[PDB]
DNA sequence: ATCAATATCCACCTGCAGATTCTACCAAAAGTGTATTTGGAAACTGCTCCATCAAAAGGCATGTTCAGCGGAATTCCGCTGAACATGCCTTTTGATGGAGCAGTTTCCAAATACACTTTTGGTAGAATCTGCAGGTGGATATTGAT
DNA sequence: ATCAATATCCACCTGCAGATTCTACCAAAAGTGTATTTGGAAACTGCTCCATCAAAAGGCATGTTCAGCGGAATTCCGCTGAACATGCCTTTTGATGGAGCAGTTTCCAAATACACTTTTGGTAGAATCTGCAGGTGGATATTGAT
């Protein structure tokens, strides 16, 4: 047995749009947060709720950028999002202007 | 210590609407964030209106235009109604 | 690496929530770079608020206030 | 002239809204009706979302409202969605939605 | 034998020309009536300071010219050179104007 | 007043696409553009005129327009702000 | 002595300090505040005028006009960001044609 | 109606001694100053409240400048600001 | 169309993390009553500038023709992501000192508030000043046909 | 490449509108100088809750296989850009009359300012309770294969 490409994907789509749990693992994330901040001010401590807010925000940000990106890929009559699709989206959003 | 929040008045309202429905903490937190947000946006615009017009006072008049300027069509319709009503009832009462 | 700690499976899990069916191969590296700029923008601001308050601990409000001026208002963690 | 919220016939703290309007530095002076009007506007908007979120929860065989239910009530409402157009509701997820062209050809 | 520029040549001349100047590109009077029409049919008996009509035209043109750049990008993305309604639409959708 | 949107002629809409760097233009663009300009103006003028009324004035001033624009995140320098 | 001289500045310190009060930003304003804010305002107008000035020169002009201001702002990474959502009336756009639109090859 | 025009002009003359400015440009410069003025004071204002401080001091002003301006501009703005405050502090 | 493999749906179960309930302390609220202060509406009205009518003219919009080239449809096919089973390394979870985040108290530099005095930047307005837009022509590219 | 039709470049020239140059006035504004008030820094400190860690736990990194995606090459149709003739209506220059913006003064309903008085929402510590999330099971819809 074997599922055709895309089949498990739509399954994955249906599933994840139903849930609200975060999709990035907390530990790797927290590490990335502290790392980035260490360049702004040494020796900093983070409230667990602060990292949580940053993550909740970050994911909500990416999940949406992926929507607009999907829209740019589809615009170009494709079904697979590409780097250019992210590029075009951020550019129209002013994140590049 | 001491931390105010709209959490109880939210709960009171939740009961005139869904007497048998309850709310989770994380949810109440969102409703609290929701009230403070609207509060600020409405206040701020009221503030600006007064300043544009060289006025030292924010009245319900300012609060009204602010709602007009801030809320979407139908939502703003009701918002004005509710608001005019609360001020009327209030004034007409010792 | 840290930014590499944000993995393909997770980045793919996100794309999924966003309605993405097929994902090119160079996305994951692009995605991270974007996530990086996002956090550098928000944290920088949040950390400026931490210092103004003369604290050594970034607080959830410190983040909420940064997100708001970034135009990314977030409900649920204060204010 | 009484407990102000009761006079205006409101559940929201007409006295607290007034206090916050001042402590907020929005104007030198604050009329008497402004806090009533404003508290009335907040309460109404509060009922609106809770009203829709309740439906959202019932429609899921659930009696207690969680974030997801607030998000569903919001983004499924044209006007609220607009008002909270630049707002993120933690733990709200997104609305189910798959671009047609991505569905298997029937 | 008549001389004739190929399609796109004049177009590029125009881009170079207009991108070089700064005068408003929509007829003064026609734009004013459109303003009064819209304003009036949303509240009557209104008057307009000439400068209020000019700020709306300054804001409107600057809005549309920027919109056309985004549109032009969306067309190019789709490997085309002529912009379409669908491009203007993708742009406003992402800009969060219609979404 | 009627059909004034048609005063935004094809030649003018074309001049704008040019400054925007647009080389070729499909045929349905002109009406698509009119519809978009229309919404833009309705949004700025409504707010503008809400400011006028609040000031109990009958004349829409440049500041009314400048404040409406600032509200909509489209800040304009040059007319009192 | 004007507080501007005491502070070593061209921009009007008093006027600022005053505008801070009427603007209602806080119950009080330190004297150091308007000094700093006038310095920052003055530094900023100097930077944009330095760049507008050059733009005029580059166009063989002596009197700065809006377009020059626009060129200076759009060509400067930071001024451009600071003014990312500002429209300078009568400034045009920077000249710029996408590559794929230019003719020929190579 | 107050402006910022004579000051913009003074500064103009410092950087470009032989250059002028059309009134339409002076006008845009005026909107510019008033704009940044509001932005900074607003940032200043909220910073104060988030911190339950009733006073806006040069310290809030400086954080607001850091919060609002892009990297290099901020560094230089912060420098000119401190420099002025220090000097004003040592003078009457 | 016919299995075979799976994934999905749903009705029932229940243990517990989180929601609810009860009870008492209390400072920060919020309401009450008094005395004083004042913002800004009202009424008279100067004077700015908006709507508007007239009139002449050329710069632009309109509408046509026509052909080139852009874009949609279609066939190809090289290769790249998606699915999947294989195997362990990193995230998660509950647990323990100690660092700061807050709560509390002090007292001092600095911020109102108030009374004068002096410096200044708007401005109403006649008057001369000057960068340059718009017209000109003619030497320098840029196109496109052959 | 060579030629020819055309648009571009640009330094010179000059009209005129917009910018610069004061004379005289001034109110409000910025500054000077006590007197009084107080915001919040500075220092001591309890006690949350954050960083660290070990161990129960549960993804994710990895290589194979091939389905199908996307870009290339090709083709034909019809739509859009250039060019052109024509004549409309925008633009421009002016002046008129009056609505309405905006200044000045008068003055009370409402707002600030205490200060005594009563009430309440938030917090802490304890016990009790309940919506529902994972878990089970067996029916069944879906998908892919032949």
């Amino acid at each position: 047995h074997r599922y055709r490409p895309g089949t498990v994907a739509l399954r994955e789509i249906r599933r994840y749009q139903k849930s609200t749990e975060l999709l990035i693992r907390k530990l790797p994330f927290q590490r990335l947060v502290r790392e980035i901040a260490q360049d702004f001010k040494t020796d900093l401590r983070f409230q667990s709720s602060a990292v949580m807010a940053l993550q909740e925000a970050s994911e909500a940000y990416l999940v949406a950028l992926f929507e607009d990106t999907n829209l740019c890929a589809i615009h170009a009559k494709r079904v697979a999002i590409m780097p250019k699709d992210i590029q075009l989206a951020r550019r129209i959003r002013g994140e590049r202007a | 210590s001491r931390k105010e929040s709209y959490a109880i008045y939210v709960y009171k309202v939740l009961k005139q609407v869904h007497p048998d429905t309850g709310i989770s903490s994380k949810a109440m937190s969102i409703m609290n964030s929701f009230v403070n947000d609207v509060f600020e946006r409405i206040a701020g615009e009221a503030s600006r209106l007064a300043h544009y017009n060289k006025r030292s006072t924010i009245t319900s008049r300012e609060i009204q235009t602010a709602v007009r300027l801030l809320l979407p069509g139908e939502l703003a319709k009701h918002a004005v109604s509710e608001g005019t009503k609360a001020v009327t009832k209030y004034t007409s009462a010792k | 690496d840290n930014i590499q700690g944000i993995t393909k499976p997770a980045i793919r899990r996100l794309a999924r929530r966003g309605g993405v069916k097929r994902i090119s191969g160079l996305i994951y590296e692009e995605t991270r770079g974007v996530l990086k700029v996002f956090l550098e923008n928000v944290i920088r601001d949040a950390v400026t608020y931490t210092e103004h308050a003369k604290r050594k601990t970034v607080t959830a409000m410190d983040v909420v206030y940064a997100l708001k001026r970034q135009g990314r208002t977030l409900y649920g963690f204060g204010g | 002239a009484k407990t102000r919220s009761s006079r205006a016939g409101l559940q929201f703290p007409v006295g607290r809204v007034h206090r916050l309007l001042r402590k907020g530095n929005y104007a030198e002076r604050v009329g008497a009706g402004a806090p009533v009007y404003l508290a009335a506007v907040l309460e109404y908007l509060t009922a609106e979302i809770l009203e829709l979120a309740g439906n959202a929860a019932r429609d899921n065989k659930k009696t207690r409202i969680i974030p997801r239910h607030l998000q569903l009530a919001v983004r499924n409402d044209e006007e609220l969605n607009k008002l909270l157009g630049r707002v993120t509701i933690a733990q709200g997820g997104v609305l189910p939605n798959i671009q047609s062209v991505l569905l298997p050809k029937k």
